[PDB]
């Protein structure tokens, strides 16, 4: 439910191919940034961190969860479906 | 006067298992009717 890793812009490439080690079955790869993350304050600084860089992009809408209503009477309710059968 | 020596509390010595839901049934006639929530049930 913690919600602190949802504060800030992140960078990440296109995941590339990841291959078995014929030797210990290990997980190899070609890709030099494959892991590369990178954190920024606002999104226009993430755009403008990539576009200096010459790297196309995608950039995604921060998704913040709807406001919501809560009645802990509503669970009690005399004529609404809200009423809950335990507790 | 009332004696107020003996006990008068002793009809409860002659109750059975259905003492109280026989009065409960019997007390149903006098009930004045029941209000609605409008809907069978909460749907459980």
């Amino acid at each position: 439910s913690g919600v602190n890793n949802t504060k800030k812009w992140k960078m990440e490439f296109d995941t590339r191919e990841r291959w078995e080690n014929p030797l210990m079955g290990w997980a190899s790869t070609a890709d030099p940034l494959s892991n590369m993350v990178l954190t920024f304050s606002a999104k226009e600084d993430a755009i403008a961190f990539a576009e200096k860089n010459g790297w196309s992009y995608d950039v995604e809408e921060k998704k913040v969860p709807k406001p919501k209503s809560k009645s802990y009477g509503a669970n009690f309710s005399w004529n609404k479906r809200t009423r809950v059968s335990t507790k | 006067p009332t004696d107020t020596t003996t006990y008068k509390n002793l009809q409860h010595h002659d109750y059975n298992t259905y003492t109280f839901l026989d009065l409960n049934l019997d007390l149903s006639k006098f009930r004045l009717p029941q209000p609605s929530s409008g809907r069978e049930s909460p749907r459980h």
